[PDB]
DNA sequence: ATCGGATGTATATATCTGACACGTGCCTGGAGACTAGGGAGTAATCCCCTTGGCGGTTAAAACGCGGGGGACAGCGCGTACGTGCGTTTAAGCGGTGCTAGAGCTGTCTACGACCAATTGAGCGGCCTCGGCACCGGGATTCTCGAT
DNA sequence: ATCGAGAATCCCGGTGCCGAGGCCGCTCAATTGGTCGTAGACAGCTCTAGCACCGCTTAAACGCACGTACGCGCTGTCCCCCGCGTTTTAACCGCCAAGGGGATTACTCCCTAGTCTCCAGGCACGTGTCAGATATATACATCCGAT
């Protein structure tokens, strides 16, 4: 049967990913983790729509670059693979 | 009472921000540092957001609430307000 | 009442690129960045006004913001785009 | 008595409008007093930083096949100008995406 | 007298922390410009708090939201005890 | 009259609650200065720097000294979690830096 | 007036390096040092040459050096302010 | 016919310079130095003592930190020696 | 593992010295008294946006299964960076002089705050057709298993 | 180093749909003419500190020789993450329904800006003095080369 490398499947992720504008995180589990999070401050707190969409936006862009820095780390390192100790360093040496 | 829901941040999900952050391995521990850290920032800013709600008296968290919070924290989101 | 750039936008766009749309998201989002930018300038011309104990903001105190935020020749022209229009301002 | 009105935008040969950059000054707490030239000089740059945004913005829809604006071409736009990515470094877009990049590591060999 | 600082407030202070305790002059700059830094952050979030809700005058609340902001949280809850017990009292006399 | 007794001393302060209220309607922040806002704000800046003095000065007895001096400040600020925490990107004169060497670096054998 | 750069000898390079807490130091490191030292120095001059130009200064204060310090979030406590 | 063995005085001077507070630079060459990019900017400038001190501390605490994320990073790489590539990542992922 | 030589710290003591802390005059800014007016607290109301639920589709998530490629440990090499020593350079350090210019003072005029009509620029409502999303098809290009 | 099967993706054309653009009515904030207070522009004086220069001393930079240990390349193991097929599942969308509270206006009341008078807390200025930096002698913690 027909079958890929491994390598190659990933790059057309990267590709298809870097050319859309989509969120690629689910709406719903994402607002209620946010008002889980929020629970712990001000109980029964109502959101606008608008706010938990600018709460998804901000944190995706967050993640996105900490995954760029995340990459960059560890291609320094001699890698391929990001590990989590990638991610500590990043944070470490942005000030997070 | 919500609970249990930062495991709805999926092994997908994560596995496509790291394809938009230009990732091509990822290891199997990615996925619970990736929620520890969205965790932290989230409660990071939403604290600051619920500051900002309940300073001006309400009990609605509108997205001008966000937005002040980003910018303090230094983020600047554009688009909303 | 609502007050926004969108008009003074869409103003600037037409005489940019005369047959070129734009949306409503981009839009919202240049409002942003004219407010964004402008309070920024103002901010900066605030403090300068206050670091030399002066308790008037002039065409100057904006021009050294401008100087001060703006990167490179993104200043540079940006001066000068100021200036003119003070002088065109000038002579009525 | 009163000559016919003339605004003061179109008086510097501006688009941008001078008397409410003015009272945006006057009520914003930012000094006891403000100059005449003052708004004269924050509206021109600021309607100079617009264009110069909107003329990369138009080109890179104009490079999508595209005769509208969205915030995926402001993104780009942004991100390509490197003065333009320096002044709004610390700037996130609503639905503006990343700039294509793929580090030469990871491509085949 | 055509200066302005806080080195006899910052040494009252010290005085009631170390009794038998001393600070350079470079150490006192030091902690007035620390002090100023504070009272601009403060003061600039307060600004913007009251810019924000379209008020025209800062108030006690203005000044109690800014530092929760500002401060982290173990010393943001002292600071506003310290506050809120230092308005009463300037009330009740 | 009924003689002057200073605002800090009626708030139990030790902080100038005059020349705080001075600085803030002097200072281009709002129209109108509310009353118990220099009261406030010069309680939490006396408590601040109770907080440093206290730390600083257990600092200087650790290091066998009746004086404070910038490493003093230095450490206590950078010792502290949340003191570091808020004055993160605050660079202090003639402080130095923290000493810690990593592990790595230390001889195995 | 000319060739100041390399007036920061590679010794004063080595003592920052050990105040960082650095054990052992590759030959290219003084330039790449001596480069970003440049950098940093010339963007913060501007800035303070910017601050005196507007108070139509011919000297430059150390409160313009913390302005513009401050201006790139580099704050300094010690020299005013 | 004594000697210490590598890095044992490299882990001297470690401690020597962080138990200190001097500056490590010598004050005239970046006098020389600051008044060369000054004079760019700006023909016939002075500058105050305290301006040129200030300047001192500054570009010493920012050298310091660099270095410490420059050692941070070299770690990262499994390394001990640092190299142009660690200031190179320090500096791409603190943004600058 | 272990011991002795050889350094490099720590420790105790004397001896200046120059910042630190305290007294003192005075002056300018804080406090008390009193008044007017607008910001905001308080009531009341509307309606709109938020919350909660439900049913059907199906795209996305979960899970198992090869299996190949990357992470990692080990080994050898060789060279580049440390450590120490001798030599040279120039940085501190202490004066002295000179003057550019930062800071402070006194007029006084142009510029901005403020106010009273006036009106046209810009905001809100409301069509309306064209840019763009989608589908349906074919054609083109990249990838991997085989020589 | 080639060749071909097969999957991923680009291009062309047709259909539709909803939102950017244009037009009109209507407030209300920008204009204009005018007056008055005062902020700072400018002339002038001062004194101080920034720059220039010189001589001496020695701290430090530099050059060089030697060694060794660590960065780097190569090789082998294996394990774990990726591609892919099959099976849940709950995200999403369309739709309905109740009501909580976010915007609005009215009213009034009290809190703060503003002004005058008074007086005392804080800022230059000066001076004693001891905390600590430095120098000298002594004791031990550690590093290293054998053993």
């Amino acid at each position: 049967p027909h079958r890929y490398r491994p390598g190659t499947v990933a790059l057309r992720e990267i590709r298809r990913y870097q050319k859309s504008t989509e969120l690629l995180i689910r709406k719903l589990p994402f607002q209620r983790l946010v008002r889980e999070i929020a629970q712990d401050f001000k109980t029964d707190l109502r959101f606008q729509s608008s706010a938990v969409m600018a709460l998804q936006e901000a944190s995706e862009a967050y993640l996105v670059g900490l995954f760029e820095d995340t990459n960059l780390a560890a291609i320094h390192a001699k890698r391929v693979t990001i590990m989590p100790k990638d991610i500590q360093l990043a944070r470490r040496i942005r000030g997070e | 009472v919500l609970r249990d829901n930062i495991q709805g941040i999926t092994k997908p999900a994560i596995r496509r921000l790291a394809r938009r952050g230009g990732v091509k391995r990822i290891s199997g521990l990615i996925y619970e540092e990736t929620r520890g850290v969205l965790k932290v920032f989230l409660e990071n800013v939403i604290r600051d957001a619920v500051t900002y709600t309940e300073h001006a008296k309400r009990k609605t968290v509108t997205a001008m609430d966000v937005v002040y919070a980003l910018k303090r924290q230094g983020r600047t989101l554009y688009g909303f307000g | 009442r609502k007050e926004s750039y969108s008009v003074y936008v869409y103003k600037v766009l037409k005489q940019v690129h005369p047959d070129t749309g734009i949306s409503s998201k981009a839009m919202g989002i240049m409002n942003s960045f004219v407010n964004d930018i402008f309070e920024r300038i103002a901010g900066e011309a605030s403090r300068l006004a206050h670091y030399n104990k002066r308790s008037t903001i002039t065409s100057r105190e904006i021009q050294t913001a401008v100087r001060l935020l703006l990167p490179g020749e993104l200043a540079k022209h940006a001066v000068s785009e100021g200036t003119k229009a003070v002088t065109k301002y000038t002579s009525s | 008595a009163r000559a016919k009105a003339k605004t003061r935008s179109s008086r510097a040969g501006l688009q941008f409008p001078v008397g409410r950059v003015h009272r945006l000054l006057r009520k914003g707490n930012y000094a006891e007093r403000v100059g005449a030239g003052a708004p004269v000089y924050l509206a021109a740059v600021l309607e100079y930083l617009t264009a110069e945004i909107l003329e990369l913005a138009g080109n890179a829809a104009r490079d999508n096949k595209k005769t509208r604006i969205i915030p995926r071409h402001l993104q780009l736009a942004i991100r390509n100008d490197e003065e333009l990515n320096k002044l709004l470094g610390k700037v996130t877009i609503a639905q503006g995406g990343v700039l294509p990049n793929i580090q030469a590591v990871l491509l085949p060999k």
